[PDB]
């Protein structure tokens, strides 16, 4: 009974399992972000050059 | 499409964007265009791939 | 720090880093990350009692 609490008491009590989705979707949105930089070209945008 | 010189390719859809009369283009995170008005009638479109 | 390393001491290579993004903000992420994980280690082969 004192887990069904336990858990039931801290939303951080997950911490352990709840990074390794946070890890992933934080790297992905980088990679994403990443793609407006221009890398010293005229303009991020392939289409339009 | 091609608006005022803007090259892309997606489907045109109907947009329920609120764009002030000033603006033309709406951008996201990726830096890629999503919303665009037209040069001749003054409603407002979305782009998706 | 990236800034000081990359264009330490110069305003004009410090505008030129911001064109390529956000390269050296993962960096301090990735060093930071192992920072903690060492003080870590120290805690669970010595602090058991």
């Amino acid at each position: 009974g004192k887990i069904q609490d336990s858990l039931s008491s801290t939303p951080s009590a997950l911490g352990k399992l709840q990074d390794v989705v946070n890890q992933n979707a934080q790297a992905l949105n980088t990679l994403v972000k990443q793609l407006s930089s221009n890398f010293g070209a005229i303009s991020s945008v392939l289409n339009d050059i | 499409f091609n608006f005022n010189g803007l090259t892309g390719t997606g489907v045109l859809t109907e947009s329920n964007k609120k764009f002030l009369p000033f603006q033309q283009f709406g951008r996201d995170i990726a830096d890629t265009t999503d919303a665009v008005r037209d040069p001749q009638t003054l409603e407002i479109l979305d782009i998706t791939p | 720090d990236c800034t000081m390393y990359i264009c330490g001491d110069s305003t004009e290579c410090s505008n030129l880093l911001l064109q390529y993004g956000s390269f050296c903000t993962q960096l301090n992420r990735a060093l930071t990350g192992i920072a903690v994980e060492q003080d870590k280690n120290t805690q669970e082969v010595f602090a058991q009692v």
